[PDB]
């Protein structure tokens, strides 16, 4: 019944993709080329207020409107942002799809940005970057990307602290008309035909300018923070500059990912096939957790390791990770392995795509990096095609590349980047 | 293309029964990966205080090794394929599931043969998963809502097998032998309480082959005839609470008396929990949101967080709310709460009831999506109601319930009931038994 | 010339930090005051993590994920 998945670009940039699947839940996403990546650092952390700001006026809705008629249908309205894109995903029934479209489109296209609206709203800037900010990791991976980074990628995906009560209306109305424009949007509709999303992009979606400002390619710096706070618990991750979306080599990363172990397959197991865990754990009585960490932009690359240990006992769990990857990049790995993590990659990708909205956001992500619908036979063709000397290449670029850490806890144990 | 019609191009799961008298239930879809679990009806309330945490260490000792899979073997084949293994214990159930491909389904269902069936309980691999346990329950302490919830279920519970919790107390975890494993295994884990369920890329007959190959020709037989039963179980309008000022918020559950599985009302309680809704600070809605309490909560900045739950055991349950918040507000939201049951006991009108109906549809079709909730839907649906009740089913039951009989429901459940009230934390300013039991009431009504 | 006033000119007070236990009979120069600092907000504590076996699964392998909803709960990805 899901029969096509029915593909449009129209001629002022915009792309439309939709699957009528008859599906009794319909499900609609704008996604927008306007990360926190595209700040520079004069208004940093306008892209969290603008994520925080879907539920505002907008000119054709107020922000009374927009709630209770959202949930008098009993729909739901989403964003989600990473530090590339942002991603605007309304949910409903069949039969009132349509008023959320038109509250959809309205969001994210006109705003009105009242300055007593985003007064009140830096109050829950705060509250969202604490209620974030509670688990370390979070704070690991910021840090991680503002040491790897000079700009372009190092921008935070939260505000600020400083930026936090200064924050205008005129910062994100410039934002929203910079980058808010229609050769950087999708929209992609699970359970609605090609007509209906396409005479609403008309009618809404072309007003807007063309391709926006350009970006500052990301360029790399490297380095270390420590951040001494006395956790119980030492969070430290070590990464190197790596293959960006689109490149083969990226796919070759990923099994290498799988080949180093990127999370449990048992509830309460003991990783016997990741090799990171299994070159840990031999020297290792207390609790340690230790995985691969990919990360792939669409102009760069960051893979690494991820670990977490006890105080005392840091600097042997990095030294055996370390040592383990680098034994990896030395020819030393079996062809069952690399099988292995193939079918780990293939079966982590369709466990992805098999809800409606890991489905949805793998579409609206393929639709704004490349332009078109890669089905997920051909994604699994050309992971098959990674051959292994790739993975001896990719596991080489990180041993040789220059190293960017972030480490967190009682770090006086834990060991500096040049005493690896 | 509307929504009924919609919901009737679902597909029909297909239960077949073994020669034993277990269970095999699925559903297709198009799908490249599949959700096969076993759910066995055994939990805690089966259990007679001396073996209390068996049903938990069985599961954490479930895939450390079985007769033909010793060790660790049972994990290189199972993510070699990439195959992710779940299980988890509730009060009543239990549920062995693996996420795979569709290409692997017949080595999977040997693979759950080879758990629930011929599991071997090493001594060393129980001194370890003893510890183990040990210092997860004293993880567990620190996380404050279960707390709460398993301090309402003892109080509400109290002197049944209802109030115990899964993990048991921890003098058990210290004391249980491989004999009392062994003993719950050969007690509870019979063939007419499992139900073999599967969800997407599942053919239907290949998978009573491999069924009928793999888990027949098991238990089926109490070896000395001791049958047991399923006792009721007594509700007690009671109040637990342990003060503790040192902690930073209060979390505070207040709960009544639930109808249990099979009775229908369950579905108009669902809309009045849909009512009543959810609350979180991170919440972008602010004032503007349709529920009373949530805008009175954001208005007069009362609250944490707070939900509603309705949980549901065999012809009993927990119906009610829970809500974390500062100490200096708690005796307030207690007030706003009541307030709101009292309104659905007395002033229910047709607009708050549509938006509730609504979101009931929309929250239950949204949580059958993918194949795991759906797998986990037909293994709880027929230990439960004995079949799978079709989601048109659902939306007919929903679309039966006006304002009138949610205002005669929520008056039989609600209206001068005595609930059981469980508080952790700041709970100084929490109101006495006999605040909260007049609070239940109107003098007004 | 062995000291940090002597060797250090302009940087004086920034190497050294001076306290009193007992104040003297003339005034510091540069009294100071704290101008109220806010307060963090209150946030109910996570469950640590004491053994392995759910530390399991802790460590980030993805790009960092933020989600907000008009009803749902905000969430992170790792």
């Amino acid at each position: 019944q899901p029969q096509d998945l029915e593909f449009t670009k129209l001629p002022n940039g915009l792309v439309i993709a939709s699957l009528e699947n008859y599906a009794p839940l319909s499900r609609i996403g704008l996604f927008v080329k306007a990360g926190s990546r595209y700040e520079d650092s004069n208004n940093l952390g306008t892209s969290h207020l603008l994520r925080l700001a879907s539920s505002l006026t907008t000119k054709g809705a107020s922000s009374f409107k927009i709630t209770r008629g959202i949930e008098a249908v009993g729909g739901k309205l989403s964003v989600t942002a990473t530090r590339e894109n942002m991603a605007y995903t309304v949910e409903g029934i069949r039969s009132d799809i349509e008023i959320l479209m038109e509250f959809l489109l309205n969001v994210t296209t006109a705003p009105e940005f009242r300055r007593w609206e985003v007064a009140a709203l830096r109050s829950q800037l705060k509250i969202d970057k604490a209620v974030a900010f509670q688990n370390s990791q979070t704070r690991i991976i910021e840090n991680l990307h503002d040491v790897a980074y000079k700009n372009a990628l190092a921008n935070p995906l939260y505000c600020p602290d400083y930026r936090m009560g200064k924050i205008t209306s005129e910062e994100l109305h410039y934002f929203v008309q910079n980058h808010f424009t229609s050769a950087r949007m999708a929209l992609v509709g699970l359970g609605v035909s090609h007509s209906v999303l396409k005479q609403v992009a008309e009618q809404f979606l072309n007003m807007r300018g063309g391709l926006g400002l350009a970006g500052a390619k990301a360029k790399y710096r490297g380095g270390e923070i420590r951040e001494q706070n006395g956790d119980n618990l030492v969070h430290a991750a070590i990464v190197a500059e790596s293959a960006a979306i689109g490149n083969a080599e990226a796919n070759a990363f990923s099994v290498l990912q799988h080949l180093l172990g990127a999370g449990p397959h048992i509830k309460r197991g003991n990783n016997t096939t990741s090799l990171l865990s299994q070159s840990v754990a031999k020297g290792s009585h207390q609790p340690f957790d230790v995985s691969a960490f990919n990360a792939s932009y669409s102009d760069s690359g960051l893979f690494g390791i991820y670990t977490i240990s006890q105080a005392a006992a840091a600097g042997e769990v990095i030294n055996a990770a370390y040592n383990q990857v680098k034994a990896v990049a030395q020819g030393n790995l079996s062809s069952a392995d690399v099988q292995a993590a193939k079918n780990k990659l293939k079966a982590g990708y369709l466990m992805s795509v098999e809800t409606s909205e890991g489905f949805l956001s793998e579409i609206g992500s393929q639709a704004l990096a490349a332009g078109s619908y890669m089905p997920p036979s051909t994604v699994l063709q050309q992971i098959d095609s990674v051959a292994d000397a790739d993975v001896v290449k990719a596991a080489k670029k990180f041993v040789s590349g220059k190293k960017s850490m972030a480490a967190s806890g009682n770090l006086g144990h834990t060991p500096f980047l040049d005493e690896l | 293309a509307t929504f009924a019609q919609a919901l009737q191009s679902v597909p029909e799961t297909q239960v077949s029964i073994l020669d034993n008298g277990l269970r095999v239930a699925s559903e297709q879809s198009s799908h490249a990966t599949c959700t096969v679990g076993v759910w066995i009806d055994a939990g805690s309330r089966y259990e007679t205080e001396k073996n209390n945490g068996a049903g938990y260490f069985l599961e954490h000792l479930a895939f450390k090794g079985t007769k033909n899979r010793p060790g660790n073997a049972l994990e290189k084949e199972v993510e070699s394929i990439g195959a992710h293994l779940n299980a988890y214990s509730t009060r009543e159930h239990t549920a062995y599931l693996i996420k795979a491909l569709s290409k692997d389904l017949p080595k999977v269902v040997e693979l759950l043969a080879d758990i629930v069936q011929n599991s071997s309980l090493e001594d060393s691999q129980i001194e370890k998963e003893r510890d183990v346990i040990l210092r997860e329950m004293q993880e567990n302490d620190a996380s404050m809502q279960n707390v709460v919830f398993d301090y309402l279920h003892a109080t509400a519970f109290q002197g049944t097998p209802l109030a115990q919790a899964v993990e048991g107390p921890s003098e058990n975890v210290r004391r249980l032998s491989r004999t009392d494993l062994t003993d719950y295994l050969n007690r509870h884990y019979k063939a007419p309480r499992m139900v073999l369920a599967a969800a997407g890329g599942v053919e239907h007959q290949q998978l009573l082959d491999l069924a009928q190959k793999h888990l027949s020709s098991v238990s089926r037989v109490y070896e000395e005839d001791a049958v047991p039963g399923l006792t009721p179980c007594r509700f007690t309008g009671s109040e637990i609470r342990h003060r503790d000022d040192a902690l930073p918020l209060a979390h505070v559950a207040i709960a009544v008396e639930g109808p249990g599985w099979a009775n229908p009302d369950n579905v108009t309680l669902q809309v009045a929990n849909a009512i009543i809704g959810h609350y979180d600070c991170t919440y972008g809605g602010g004032v503007h949101l349709s529920s009373p309490l949530a805008s009175v909560a954001v208005a007069n900045k009362l609250c944490q967080s707070f939900q509603t739950f309705n949980i549901s055991y065999s012809d009993t349950g927990l119906l009610g709310a829970h809500f974390v918040c500062d100490a200096m507000s708690i005796d307030d939201m207690v007030f706003f709460l009541q307030g709101q049951w009292m309104r659905l006991c007395t002033s229910a009108t047709e607009s708050e009831v549509t938006r509730g109906k609504n979101i009931l549809r929309n929250a239950l079709v949204s949580h059958l999506d993918g194949t795991t909730p759906v797998c986990e839907d037909i293994g709880r649906s027929l230990l439960t109601y004995g079949r799978r009740i079709p989601l048109a089913e659902w939306e007919s039951r929903i679309q039966e319930v006006d304002a009138q009989m949610l205002r005669d429901i929520c008056s039989k459940y609600f209206y001068d009931q005595c609930p059981a009230v469980a508080g952790y934390g700041p709970i100084e300013q929490l109101p006495d038994y006999n605040r909260i039991r007049s609070g239940m009431f109107w003098l007004r009504f | 010339m062995l000291s940090v006033a002597a060797r250090s000119g302009p940087f004086a007070p920034v190497l050294s930090a001076t306290s009193r236990g007992v104040a003297g009979a003339l005034r510091p120069l540069l009294q100071g005051a704290v101008p109220a600092a806010s307060e963090p907000p209150v946030l109910d504590v996570k469950r640590p993590f004491l053994c392995r076996e759910s530390l399991s699964g802790q460590a980030a392998a993805r790009p960092l994920v933020a989600t907000v909803g008009l009803n749902v709960p905000a969430s992170v990805r790792f």
